[PDB]
């Protein structure tokens, strides 16, 4: 077999050429997302200046949005992505083209998916091109603490630069926290907070910062209902997450009555069916519905994903399975860093045994 | 050192089963723990600086001399460098990088994955565009790992 030519010729070699500004942005500055989507589907890269321009324009757009957007129905609401770009592609296949479909994402684009930067670049391009039909919220993994704890930083340093990582972090600081859907539904990543009694408490927060390790921003991003939800304390220490709180059914009913809301929608915890309906409020309407859009969580859970398309006064849950993606070694390690310890170990073992 | 010359004489004589004055691959492989080591032929080939398939006494001495306690960091890292550079031109090229990874990993990687990561390492690490990795780039990549501390042998 040749030592220079490629072994598996049926696999097309990804392009190395970095797209220039004229090839990706038309005369008016709008992203050419079909070309960009094909290139990213080929594992193609951008010129550094173009990635930085996309990231900063998307950050500026998020920066100009309200904490709580006013978004009419119809809309498709989507949960965690976690770097599963080819599953993001399937999500858009199932929900419909952004050219004529309103979208809401509930966060967790980054942290352990191995296409986090591609997810960011594509979603930012769609947000710039479709500022009022594609929407992105912040999740709890969209922060420096976790992205430095998990693998996102290594991904940025392997494919781009640490400067691109910092640009991502500043864009993430701009991500809205919540959505008001059809003037009826509050949509968030995590859930409720002890420090939010009115919508004005959300509007008054300063979001342009790394999320703290504790406090209202943390709880907004991190809290969950109890695993035994529905089956007397309003807020109890969340022992699963190590931060924020579990909220109780009386807490939820009180929030709903005080704020004139119908239901709450959040993500962050995998479910075998892709959704869970908990104990109904004291009308037959479920008081809470969880939707989760991250299939095969951690590449091992084998779970389905779902999205919720709310349209024509119908809430249609559409599930989908995960899709194949190309392989990366853990933490984006290159083959020299990966293999040199083993080489030195086995060569030393051989030499020691031959000599002694 | 006298005891070192004596030990090298005794080991050379003990390995030269047919008393030909040179060690063949088969002669190394007569040692049972070497029969299942898949990298024996590569190390022998590296020792065989004249390419005649066997290790003469001069080659043996020069090879052992690079593992002395008095050897400096550069000597060890240059031996490791020479491990990959089968053709001894001073640069790791695509073909030899593929060959050496294939020898070391066996079935631990599929041909597609290994070829992909070879491509990506060449692309990300080549800074002068010649498609191969110079010594400067090597030290830029590995100089900070402190691996030199483990490549020490007591003769
Ligand atoms: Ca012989
Ligand atoms: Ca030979
Ligand atoms: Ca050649
Ligand atoms: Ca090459």
């Amino acid at each position: 077999l040749s030592t220079t030519d490629r072994v598996v010729k049926a696999v097309p070699f990804p392009p190395s050429h970095r797209l220039t500004a004229k090839e990706v942005f038309d005369n008016d500055g709008k992203p050419r997302v079909d070309i960009l989507k094909a290139h990213l589907m080929k594992e193609g890269r951008l010129e550094e200046s173009v990635a930085l321009r996309i990231i900063t324009e998307g950050a500026s757009i998020l920066r100009q949005e309200k904490n709580l957007l006013d978004i009419d129905a119809p809309v498709t609401v989507c949960g965690d992505i976690h770097g599963q770009f080819f599953d993001l592609m399937k999500l858009f296949e199932v929900g419909g083209s952004p050219a004529n479909t309103r979208y809401l994402f509930l966060g967790d684009y980054v942290d352990r998916g191995y296409f986090s930067i591609e997810c960011v670049l594509y979603l930012w391009a769609l947000k710039i091109l479709y500022p009022k039909t594609l929407f992105l919220l912040r999740g709890n993994h969209e922060c420096r603490h976790l992205t430095e704890y998990f693998t996102f930083k290594q991904e940025c340093k392997i494919k781009y630069s640490e400067r691109v990582y910092d640009a991502c972090m500043d864009a993430f600081d701009c991500l809205p926290l919540a959505a008001l859907m059809n003037q009826q539904f509050l949509c968030v990543h995590g859930g409720l907070s002890p420090e939010i009694n009115t919508l004005d408490d959300i509007r008054k927060l300063d979001r342009f910062k790394e999320p703290p390790a504790y406090g209202p921003m943390c709880d907004i991003l991190w809290s969950d209902p109890p695993e035994n939800f529905g089956n007397q304390e309003h807020f109890t220490h969340n022992t699963v997450r190590g931060c924020s709180y579990f909220y109780s059914y009386p807490a939820v009913c009180e929030f709903l009555q005080h704020n004139n809301l119908l239901s709450i929608l959040r993500a962050h915890e995998a479910q075998d069916a892709g959704y869970r309906m908990y104990r109904k409020s004291q009308t037959g309407f479920p008081s809470l519905i969880t939707i989760f859009s991250a299939p095969n969580y951690l590449d091992v859970y084998n779970n389905k994903a779902a999205v919720l398309k709310y349209e024509n006064n119908v809430m249609n849950i559409r599930q989908f399975n995960c899709s194949p993606h190309p392989y990366w070694l853990p933490n984006f390690m290159d083959v020299f860093t990966w293999s040199l310890p083993f080489v030195g170990e086995k060569v030393t073992e051989m030499l020691v045994n031959v000599l002694n | 050192d006298a005891d070192e010359i004596k030990r090298l004489g005794k080991r050379f004589k003990k390995l030269d089963l047919d008393n030909s004055g040179s060690l063949s691959v088969e002669e190394f492989m007569s040692l049972p723990e070497l029969q299942q080591n898949p990298l024996v032929q590569r190390v022998i080939d590296i020792f065989d600086t004249d390419g005649n398939g066997e290790v003469d006494f001069k080659e043996f001495i020069e090879g052992v001399s690079q593992f002395s306690v008095k050897g400096d960091k550069e000597q060890k890292l240059r031996f490791a460098f020479r491990i990959y550079d089968m053709d001894k031109d001073g640069y790791i090229s695509n073909g030899e990088l593929f060959q050496v990874l294939k020898m070391m990993v066996g079935n631990n990687l599929k041909d597609t994955q290994l070829q992909q990561i070879v491509d990506k390492t060449i692309i990300n690490a080549d800074k002068d565009g010649d498609g191969r990795i110079s010594f400067e780039e090597f030290c830029a990549v590995v100089g900070g790992l402190d691996i030199h501390k483990k490549m020490v042998v007591d003769v």
